[PDB]
RNA sequence: GGGUAAUUGGCGCAGUUGGUUAGCGCGCGGGUCUCAUAAUCCCGAGGUCGUGAGUUCGAUCCUCACAUUACCCA
RNA sequence: GAUGUUAGGAGGGCAAAUCCGCCGAAUUUAAGCAUAUAAUUAAGCGGAAGAAAAGAAAAUAACUAUGAUUCC
RNA sequence: ACGGACCAAGGAGUCUAGCAAAUGUGCAAGUGUAUAUGAUUCUUUAAACAUUUUACGCAUAAUUAAUGUAAUAUGUCUAUUGUAGAUUUGUGCCCCACUUUGCAUACAAUACCGGUAAGCAA
RNA sequence: CCUAUUAGCUGGUUAUUUUCGAAAGAUCUCUCAGGAUCGCUGGAGUUGAUUAAUAUAAUUUUACCAGGUAGAGAUAAUGAUUAGAGGACAGGGCCUUGACCUAUUCUCAAACUCCCAAUAGGUAAAAAGGGCGAAAUAACUCAAUUUGUAUUUCACUCAUAUUAAAUAAAAUAACUCCAAGUGGGCCAUUUUUGGUAAGCAGAACUGGCGAUGAGGGAUGCUCCUAACGCUUGGAUAAGGUGCCUAAAUAUUCGCUCAUGAGAUCCCAUAAAAGGUGUUGGUUCAUAUGAACUAGCCCUGAAAAUGGAUGGCGCUAAAGCGGA
RNA sequence: AUCCGACUGUUUAAUUAAAACAUAGCAUUGUGAAAAGCCACAACUGGUAUUAACACAAUGUGAUUUCUGCCCAGUGCUUUGAAUGUCAACUUGAUGAAAUUCAAUCAAGCGCAGGUAAACGGCGGGAGUAACUAUGACUCUCUUAAGGUAGCCAAAUGCCUC
RNA sequence: AGGGAACGGGCUUGGCAAAAUCAGCGGGGAAAGAAGACCCUGUUGAGCUUUACUCUAGUCUGGCUUUGUGAAACGACUUAAGAGGUGCUACUUUUAAAGUUGUUUUAC
RNA sequence: GCAGAUGUCCAAAGACAAGCUCAAAGAGAACAGAAAUCUCUUGUAGACUAAAAGGGGAAAAGCUUGUUUGAUUUCUAUUUUCAGAACAAGUAGAAAACGUGAAAGCGUGGCCUAUCGAUCCUUUAUAUUUGCAAAAUGACGUAAAUUACUUACUACUGUGCAUAUAGAGGUGUCUGAAAAGUUACCACAGGGAUAACUGGCUUGUGGCUGCCAAGCGCUCCUAGCGACGUAGCUUUUUGAUCCUUCGAUGUCGGCUCUUCCUAUCAUUGGGACGCAGAAGUCUCAAAGUGUCGGAUUGUUCACCCGCUAAUAGGGAACGUGA
RNA sequence: GACUCGUUCAUACUACAGUGGCCACACCAGAUCCCAUCAGAACUCUGAAGUUAAGCACUGUAAGGCUUGGCUAGUACUGAGGUGGGAGACCGCUCGGGAACACCAGGUGAUGAGUCAU
């Protein structure tokens, strides 16, 4: 027999009866795909810092603990 | 039947009149950075680039900046949740966002208030006032001023 | 559709460079007998029970796909480009 | 797709390295009287392209073009 | 080769749960159905034992190699 | 619209296999003692009890069609890096702001393993 | 006998209370009486909150965006479309017939637009952050190892004592796992497509019915009030107060006489056209003549069992419109 | 008087007794025999057949009377073929180290060429035209394998149609 | 009568309504029978038909085997020579009847 | 639902650059005309841009010319549909190598919105990647040593097959079975999710009643009519719908019998007339009484013969098959 | 007075008319070279005799257009409520929002960086 097609009664209060779920919006962004030649630079940038702080954090320590 | 990529835009794609032409020189100079809101308006003299209908007119902060392209993180509802998508365009299709200058000029104008209001030793209210109820008045109006008012026979 | 019979265009093995190639179009080439899908039909089908595998009948579309031959003048490597199906296709015809 | 033949005059037609030939269709002359008909002559990319070879439509090759048989696992 | 109421013997039928040969479907599943599945099953025919059948390598491995069959 | 004249009794999500989740329990980089054996056990007992210091399953390592290859890396018995974050430590035994530590987890970033690309390739 | 074959189909499917509580959309499907998968729902659990905050919000304010529906227009374009007015290419007999141009003019568009609402929609409104500086790092960027960019570390400090606008039984949150049912819908208001129309077919928003009783609408799945543990009082909503029937034959002011009066949304039909019935207004003519106007009433107004403002009945209403 | 069936006969046991079936008559087809025709059977073997063309088998039509027209294009059935295209297994040859891969040929069938309608079946349309009108003997034209012949009819067959 | 799943015995508003019985009757009980046989749906069937798909008995034909004993003819293969065009050599034809095989006929 | 379009087309109609400006109109120039070519003026696109339509486009996205093959290889973040799966079609980029331009730049097909396809199988390309389950096959290759089962070192190792990756061969029912009919002999599971009948709503159609007045009626709109228009009633026709019934509501007509309506055919009493009488027509109150015999047809309907005073129209589940 | 590169992209456009020139723009002289064509017209190159005639600048017009305000007009339309009116079509009321065409009036630009001349 005929079907009805289709209607969007009922489907405003299914979504509004869970709410409007927001994104969760977190602080960092993966960056898989975005300006090569830019967060190479800047994975080198934090590898220096990292290497500049730890042997900074090493002289200290070798010194404190002689 | 028919869903294509510009399906129902006869109107929203189309220049205003006596706006046709391409896009401003002068535009290709606006300075765009990370984060910052930018509103997606679809210039229809552009073809490359283009944004879906559904993004006309919306707002979302840019995620991506490319040599001639900028990658926005626009929300769209969904049914029941709305959802975060990354819609790329190119430079003509997009224009910096005024959804945040009223926040910046207050940010400045209260930083240089409370500034001085705290060398003075003052407490002030930095919050918007949300104007509500006005005081009383004693106003004053020549007679010659007050009209009478009645209502209008019909014609 | 006309398709010039030679194109300088990238070398993808052997070469990184843009090389002439010799174009020409790919043919399907005989099923041989010897194909595992083949022996494997030819044995199901033997016996008894008529036709074990179905057998298309529809032939909706009446076109095909064309299919270039690039070999590469140099490495002598060949490598395939797909072009967009039409009716009549020829190669290096009148300009 | 496999195997076979074909399309050369306007018709039909067979013919292959020192070759485009004919009957019918067309044009006049002349004629044996009125036809016939000797003969000249109109009619040929020898389907199309490429290739082989002192000497090819011709020999080889590929393309679509037609007609029986036959194969029809996405 | 026959033929023998020559002498002495054997087979035949019943019974089947297990067992050994043959013959042999379709219902069903694939959400249809034809190969496939059901199933080398049911039905059918024949043949034994307290067990039957298998069994003393024309085997496996590829290792420092194992050693009939059956069953867990 | 269909079933039901009445009463009694019977009458329908169960059993097994296999997987997962959940929760409880035991042990824990191990766990399960399979088949089987022993042993003054032999009504019960067809259950209980036991197993001379690499059987097997699952887990302990992944990845690739595959020959196969296989997880920081010996400067250090340190144990990758951030932002939040529980708990802890002190100063303003009962508030909070600064320090201190930084679980779980979330979001990222890094290394390293297998495969594929690309570059080189004795 | 295989065989208790198969059935997306019909029928049935057995104690109580309590708590939570749907869908009749959507995508794919040899799919349209089915299924899977989202959505809606329960149970379990953790992380949080428990700090009249923050997260948060079917809400608003402030700031800033996008639109081309309603409306408007035809002289703004396109498409139509009625008339004339003025003014130098063509036919015949200085003239006639026009065409054409200029300025006008009547009327229109879902697939027209110069313009353009209301409503609806989006973004933002500070602490894991912002501002301002220094110092490091990079293979990036730049003419720039000191241009910029980003990151890191140090500084200083940006309302919080009401909380970077308001309001908030906002943490009753967020997340994860497992799973049920559902995937024939229908109705009302508003909008709208097809249709002459339909208790018709198809859509949009919200609310309901389903899944739900209670008071009222006499009666009624969807109307109004209002949603529900068991009671005692009080006071109301909707609606009523002549009797049926609890409460006014209440008060106050008009209108109406019907030889088929009229009498509560949905709702249970009534029109064009008329009236020298009566009531009140408006505009013209020397308290007369007219023409209008709109209240109630009347004609228009005919159907089959006997008959229905719900019934009785009601006219100094128990009718109509008020207070 | 009309329709149907010639007649006698038979039939749907329990809704149809007939115009249905059968029938004699007519016509067609196959077959000369145990290597035949038609049919049964798993095989062996068998029925017709204790038969032999005035026979057996397979069909259609359905007494008599008078007839039984045209079409072999289509589909069937059937007849001839070393001129004949196509084809399987096999066989032969070539290549290869071999598997294989390539080629080549005297089957049947189809195709080709015929025959056959008491085989299945089929069997047209426009205009113009005769001293009134009407009609069209006649003419032109398109077209088929043939264009429905002799007959018969609003028939148990004609809608329109009472 | 109303409303209601749009034709009530029950509901609402009315009309009404007085025990028990006998005999008829066919308006109603949308009376009884009986999981509608028509129609549609089902990825449920079955009978039947074909130039539906895929097969199959039968039948026609070919190959191999059974299958023995002779003769003849023809063809093919192998081998020696001649001729043709022809780059120590490569291809075509004819000549023998020389050895091998196949076919067609025929005899027992 | 409405107006359409697609299963293509293009070595340029793709890429880049430069130059130019189009349709049309007016005026002017031998042949020469409404149209043929040339010049000038105006010319916001009224042209053109492969195709449908809608957007976009003027030192261009159009026309012409020049040079080309970026219509190339590989990989991401993603948008549309949406389950936020796939295909497909796009957007922004990155690593190569190129084209174009003086360059900035632009180019990963067509100015944008459509122009298309899973598994399995096959096919052909690529590969210093692999395998064919006890082994070998380039090759005893290169160096030494002797009469051997000598020793070291080599990216490049047989046919066939299979694999990995990438295109292609197609499923148009286009998320993708290999598929003709008939049942009037029929079966089953169901369906009022769905037809054939009543009933119900609607009333186009059918029937009936109004309003206006151009005309007809010798003159005279309205005695009687009434075109062009327009307002209603009825369910006595047929439609439209599919609301109820498919574990069954007996579906035509006639006969029989009763009752009801009035939109009255006759009979009763009136009014009007284009009413002399007669006959008749229009109309009012009125449903008390009555509305027939036959031929043909199954008929309803119809049509004739005849009587009559009249032979009116309808309803009751198309009244009425225990 | 001026020029170059821009911004706004008509208050900046269009038509007609008037005024202005020393370098400044420009018209203008020429074709050997670079270059370019049918055509030194254009483009390119080399010039400096002539001229504000034009371009350009400024102004004017009961100018068209464009733009701002008023007015159209609380009109049209519209969100929420209504056991509101009306047989309906439609139309009020309460709490709110609120156009457009036309017509009238004013206006016809402003400006960033740099440079030249006096």
């Amino acid at each position: 027999a005929k079907s009805k097609n289709h209607t969007n009664h009922n489907q405003n209060r299914k979504a509004h009866k869970n709410g409007i779920k927001k994104p969760k919006k977190h602080k960092f962004m993966s960056r898989k795909g975005l300006d090569p030649n830019f967060f190479r630079n800047q994975k080198y940038c934090l590898k220096g810092i990292q290497k500049k702080k730890k042997e900074l954090k090493l002289k200290a320590k070798q010194e404190k603990n002689n | 039947k028919s869903r294509g990529k510009r399906s129902g835009t006869r109107y929203k794609f189309s220049k205003k009149f006596r706006k046709h032409g391409e896009c401003t020189a002068n535009k290709y100079l606006e300075k765009l950075n990370y984060g910052d809101y930018v509103d997606i308006v679809c210039d229809s003299t552009q073809q490359k680039g283009m944004p879906f209908n559904y993004y006309h007119g919306k707002t979302g902060k840019i995620f991506h900046i490319t040599k001639r392209g900028v990658g926005v993180l626009v929300n769209k509802r969904v049914k029941h949740r709305i959802e975060q998508k990354k819609v790329c365009v190119r430079i003509e299709h997009v224009r910096k966002s005024r959804c945040n200058e009223d926040f910046l000029l207050r940010k400045i104008k209260n930083a240089e208030l409370i500034k001085e209001a705290k060398l003075k030793n003052e407490h002030i209210n930095i919050k918007r006032k949300t104007e509500g109820p006005k005081p009383a008045a004693m106003i004053k109006v020549p007679p010659s001023k007050i009209i009478t008012i009645e209502p209008l026979p019909f014609y | 559709v006309n398709v010039p019979k030679t194109r300088k265009t990238y070398c993808s093995n052997k070469c990184k460079k843009h090389t002439m190639h010799k174009v020409s179009q790919y043919k399907k080439g005989k099923e041989r007998l010897s194909s595992l899908g083949r022996r494997r039909y030819d044995m199901k089908q033997k016996g008894f029970g008529g036709q074990t595998k179905p057998v298309f009948k529809k032939k909706a579309k009446t076109t095909k796909k064309i299919v270039l031959k690039l070999e590469c003048t140099k490495c002598k490597k060949k490598r395939f480009q797909t072009m967009k199906r039409c009716k009549t296709f020829e190669m290096g015809a009148d300009k």
